[PDB]
């Protein structure tokens, strides 16, 4: 009766475990950031009891392997999470067809999103990318990590412009989507492939950093599947800003007119369009707070199991 | 504090060459 069902769950949930165990060290499959909440609260079938991953709206997801049509093996990318079954799409929709058939009952799209499993940190500001200000407080901070984080860190050049690489326009197959595209800047191919690559470089949990000429704002990566962490280089008086791009002489000054909105735009950007802000007057304390932020990435990304 | 700004801007300017 019901004591011989038990005996059937109670070895495939052992079944379950060991799987779960030996994909602890497995690589990442895939990462997605999530459009939807789930909640594991109240449910069965769930492969082991009290080891399904919970998660809000965008956060991000790291999964490594397919458990079956229901659940993947996976973690959530947050310092403790350890290994757990993640609700596969098919689950998720058909959660959402069940919530759909029991609000009828009253009588009264993708929830995951591909993404680098290592996010590309970008660097935006002080001002104008292409001018010595910014170009050559980011290369300080460049070389700053390239250090700090020597033996775990990508850092690469990227001139294409990937702000042209909406996800709508990269999935799109048609021959025909080239005839809506207006001047384009740069190529929409070498863009995808740009973009391909960078989900390469972070695909062993490496830390990866874009010096991206054409990004000096975060509304340009945002329509991206790349979530980026955007780290906004900020000098918070524009006095400062002004008297540093002359203290480089004559011809990078009469461009002080252009680089000062830059700047200004960025400085009326909402906070929740960065993930970390670097104001320190020192670069020595700037890149104290960039490591701090990245070393708690890594943790999130990594920790105790691999 | 436009001094203290400076300085460190300047420097941390120097460090990118």
């Amino acid at each position: 009766l019901e004591e011989d069902r038990e005996a059937v769950r109670r070895e495939a949930e052992r079944q379950a475990q060991a799987q779960l165990e030996k994909a602890k060290t497995k690589p990442v499959a895939f990462a997605v950031r999530t459009n939807v909440s789930y909640s594991a609260a109240h449910e069965d079938d769930v492969p082991v009891p009290g080891m399904a991953i919970s998660f809000e709206a965008k956060d991000f997801l790291h999964v490594k392997e397919k458990f079956n049509n229901d659940w993947w093996i996976g973690r959530l990318v947050k310092e403790g999470c350890e290994i757990g079954f993640i609700p596969s799409r098919v689950k998720l929709e058909n959660m959402r067809l069940q919530h759909e058939q029991r609000a009828k009952e009253f009588k009264l799209t993708p929830p995951y999103d591909v993404v680098p499993s290592m996010r590309p940190v970008v660097l935006v500001g002080p001002s104008l990318k292409g001018y010595e200000v910014t170009d050559m407080m980011q290369k300080a901070l460049f070389d700053f990590l390239k250090h700090r984080f020597e033996g775990r860190i990508s850092i690469t050049r990227v001139t294409a412009d990937i702000s042209l690489a909406k996800r709508s326009v990269l999935n799109n197959p048609s021959k025909h989507a080239i005839i809506e595209r207006s001047n384009t800047r740069s190529s929409l191919a070498e863009v995808q492939s740009e973009i391909e690559r960078i989900f390469e470089l972070a695909r062993t949990l490496q830390l990866v950093v874009l010096d991206a000429d054409t990004i000096n704002h975060p509304a340009q990566l945002s329509k991206t599947s790349l979530a980026p962490i955007v780290v906004y280089v900020k000098i918070s008086s524009p006095k400062v800003l002004q008297r540093l791009i002359k203290s480089r002489g004559k011809s990078q000054a009469k461009h002080l007119n252009v680089q000062m909105v830059a700047a200004d735009k960025l400085a009326q950007c909402p906070p929740e369009l960065f993930d970390v802000i670097l104001d320190e007057n020192q670069l020595e304390d700037a890149c104290e707070h960039l490591a701090d932020y990245l070393e708690a990435y890594w943790k999130a990304t990594h920790p105790p199991s691999s | 504090q436009l001094e203290e700004d400076l300085r460190g801007y300047m420097s941390w300017i120097t460090q990118g060459e």
